[PDB]
């Protein structure tokens, strides 16, 4: 016969590893919160009603019930030490469930509900924090303009430009990115998002922006920066909640 | 064509996470660019054969599926796949690998694997079943059997008439005589200018060429209306042979007896006029002079 | 010769049918066994030949069946080449055809239907479940004792009907034996000894050469043999024995030489009877006298 | 081909390594690279052949694999060893060890095993047929087969010399050359290797020189003690015609069937080594190498 490890419908791969593979017995049973999200608002009411002062998108975490078994309590226990050097982490990890695979999460394992001491085939439940409530797509490289149906603005990845003109004015009608005397007659400046600005190859963090500039900048369904003055290369992962 | 890109590795246990998504009917467009990876850095297959393998549900064996990778750079771990009518054929949710080998002559050496990615295919309107005439088809099953339909009918007239000649050509004496008169009596009658004689009255002193031709369902001729016809802006065009005879500004236009044609006389603008008979249209071009009446002859 | 049997519809498509496997390499001629079926009830073919069509994969064949029943509406199709020459799921049917005027014409065909068309790959000396370096390696070593013995007997039974069984034994015995006297006589060193005595008190090498007509020992006197300098030269191959500052060098009996022995002022010794010289080269010693061995 | 990194330990458990993710069909590419820890420390399993041990399912008792393991450096404790068709036996989950033993003869003198690791078989479009084990019956039958060579051998060979016993009769009168052949068959056993065969094992790879010499009543072999034989230091020193044979590591020392010596091998820290019977002694000394193991041999 064959002992083949299960993956079930809603499997959680942490890390890039699916733990019911790791784990022998472990199998994921069900997967919440994902599919439904809650807002925080700020109110300031007064005689009639109440105007909302700020909408806040609160970082959620979700619940994940498991389901490890093994006939030796011995092993038992050595598996669960497996499992939580496994999740207990430093930094935050991609998870991706089979049910949803076009997506990816960025979160870390925060808190584990009670376990019981006996019966040797044990059903609980922990939660992972995400500190990013977005799921996120494929990373995606756009020239100009996207015109893809985002659901959600995007905080792009990377921002590829390469001039033509004298210097660079960067605008969509709500953003505008300044850079006065830049490296004029063809050449490429890196605004990577994740990180800092480049420009050709070297690190260049005290030049390359204006004071004036702008990296809080955010994609729509319909924005626009297409100039005969910059040759702009877009990169993007598009972003659900 | 269409372009999907993958991040493939060798090392770190994927299993399942890595989605490409297609559909039925998309010969040779979706293409799949994958980059191998071993251990953070990219692999180099130099040597081996890159393959790839599907393995598809309720159509498993021994060779499940596997189709040799054409396009590929072994120096940098870059391969391009374009999905097969073979790689389209199982709609659901399968499971895909690339294998790289290297095969001496039967029995191989060195085979490594990438690890598994989800290949699924979505249906199209030719792989999902319909109904017609009470029963449940697929496209490429009527398409077949008309196209039979065409291939044998046309053999089974091809073989009627053949033989239907050989009764009263081979088995007479005198029959061959027959069937030849009535093939020459056709040809005459089509090819050479014999039975139909018009008048083009003209305003030249000289002998102006006049050219003519014959079509069916032309531009607002057609039975039902504007593109109504099978065949939109004219059906097909014969070049009518003609014999020219001249006299002071008359052209006498001689056609064969089929191209008679007794309908209405329209004359443009030009050294054009054209007899119409409801579908069926005969035009005369004239270089080098003006139409000024056109009538069949008469004795 | 493997079977598949099934049941085919002109009616309903078929899809629901059993699946059938069929191997790319076998040696067995594969056929499958199908049951005409018009609404469910077998047609009458009578008349008309069946024939497998196959589809593009381009890959479109037609193939005639040969075995068929057209009273019953029982076709029996054999795996051709043709039909094993994708690996993979294949779909095909069955037309039935009547010719007229020299040519098939299709009067009705059965529904497309799909095969799968496996891969032979491994070898029919398959591994085995359970794999035992030490058991493997146990295997080799016996095979080996009694691959070599065999091999090493089968020569002593050959070597023995090639003297006794085959020529005449008497003759044949003679011959050899006289043949190995006279090796042992010219090869192995046994039947002549001298003794040589030294001043070490270990044991020094000692090297015996056998030369004849060498400088200055020819018949007619100075260079009057036939090569001057010496003829050819022979390394006398020795079985040396010790004792205090003593050393017994053998020799074979056709080296055999009594003659005047010559000390040189070193390491050298020479015995010369006319022509031929026996000469006694030692190593890191002193030669001090020279006699053949008598007791 | 693929390298899979992970670090075994003798003395704890093997539960934090990474999921060890491996192909059915692969052939020889999928190599997994152990580092081996004892308490912490590398491991120098110097003079063990390290071996891949794959346990066996316990519901069918089958699969169980022991392989040599080619790859490996025991001075720091790595070793790299390439799945087989037998470790890729399993689709799934999978039990293995590494062992390493030292083997004189066939015994087995230390051994020392690594904490059970697991790994995981994934499925490919192959997959390889096995056969039910029969070593048992594969030793039997080659048993078998031996002893029916030797009853029909025994029964061959009678029959032969019985055929031949008139002539076998009348081969010598008397005893003329059987006489003769007594006298050479004494040359043979003495000053010509024949019968003796001592095999010398060394650390050299290459071929070197072996002196042996022959003598009786050397310093401590006398019977009545020190300086109690005829000649004090030692009897006559006979130098023995050898036929020198090598293979790796081993020189095959062919000598007359007359120096024939089963005694105590004694091996000095050198190119020396004795074998003592009682007074009578024989040497062996080697150039250019180090004598690491001294016996007769046999086959």
């Amino acid at each position: 016969y064959r002992n083949l490890p299960f993956i079930p419908t809603s499997a959680m791969s942490y890390d890039g590893a699916w733990l019911e593979e790791l784990i022998e017995g472990y199998q994921t049973l069900a997967v919440e919160g994902r599919e439904m999200y809650s807002l925080s608002f700020e109110t300031q009411d007064m005689q009639v009603g109440g105007v909302i002062t700020n909408v806040k998108y609160p970082p959620r975490e979700l619940t994940i019930k498991y389901k490890l078994e093994d006939r030796d309590p011995r092993v038992l226990q050595e598996k669960f030490d497996t499992l939580k050097a496994f999740l207990i982490r430093q930094e935050d990890v991609p998870i991706i469930f089979n049910d949803d695979l076009e997506y990816t999460f960025y979160g870390r394992f925060k808190t584990a509900d009670n376990v019981a001491g006996d019966t040797n085939s044990i059903i609980s439940s922990f939660t992972v924090l995400c500190s990013d409530p977005f799921k996120h797509g494929k990373i995606q490289s756009v020239k100009n303009k996207v015109i893809e149906v985002l659901p959600y603005p995007v905080k792009p990845d990377k921002l590829s430009f390469k001039l033509l003109t004298e210097g660079l004015l960067a605008t969509d009608g709500n953003y505008r990115l300044k850079s006065s005397q830049a490296k004029k007659g063809d050449f490429l400046e890196f605004d990577f998002q994740t990180g800092d600005t480049f420009l050709n190859g070297k690190v260049n963090n005290n030049l390359l922006d204006l004071d004036s500039d702008f990296k809080n900048i955010r994609l729509t369904t319909g924005t626009d920066f297409s100039s005969s003055n910059y040759e702009l290369t877009i990169q993007y992962r598009k972003a659900v909640l | 064509m269409t372009e999907h890109f993958i991040t493939l590795s060798t090392t770190e246990p994927n299993n399942n996470i890595g989605i490409v998504k297609l559909r039925h009917a998309d010969v040779n467009s979706q293409a799949i660019v994958a980059q191998i990876v071993e251990n953070g850095q990219p692999k180099n297959f130099e040597g081996l054969q890159p393959f790839f393998c599907l393995m598809a549900q309720e159509a498993t064996g021994q060779g499940v599926s596997e189709e040799s990778v054409v396009s590929f750079d072994a120096k940098n771990g870059t391969l391009k796949y374009v999905a097969s009518d073979n790689a389209l054929q199982f709609v659901g949710r399968n499971e895909a690998y690339f294998s790289f080998r290297k095969q001496e002559g039967g029995r191989w050496i060195e085979q490594f694997s990438t690890r598994t990615f989800h290949y699924i295919v979505e249906k199209s309107i030719y792989s999902q079943p319909f109904k017609d005439s009470n029963y449940w088809w697929t496209f490429k099953e009527l398409y077949r059997i008309f196209n039979k339909y065409i291939e044998d009918g046309k053999k089974s007239w091809e073989q009627f008439v053949e033989a239907n000649r050989e009764i009263l050509e081979s088995i007479d004496p005198g029959g061959v005589l027959l069937a030849k008169v009535i093939d020459i009596e056709k040809i005459v009658n089509e090819k050479v200018p014999a039975g139909f004689k018009f008048v083009l009255e003209h305003d030249s002193e000289y002998q102006p060429e006049v050219k003519v031709t014959s079509y069916k369902n032309a531009i607002g001729t057609e039975t039902d209306g504007f593109d109504s016809g099978p065949v939109f802006g004219g059906g097909t065009i014969y070049n009518v042979p003609v014999s020219l005879s001249y006299d002071r500004q008359k052209v006498y236009v001689e056609m064969p007896k089929s191209y008679t044609l007794a309908g209405d006389i329209i004359l443009i603008d030009d050294g054009t006029l054209l007899v119409i008979k409801e579908t069926q249209v005969l035009c005369f071009k004239m270089s080098d002079a003006k139409i000024t009446k056109g009538y069949v002859f008469v004795a």
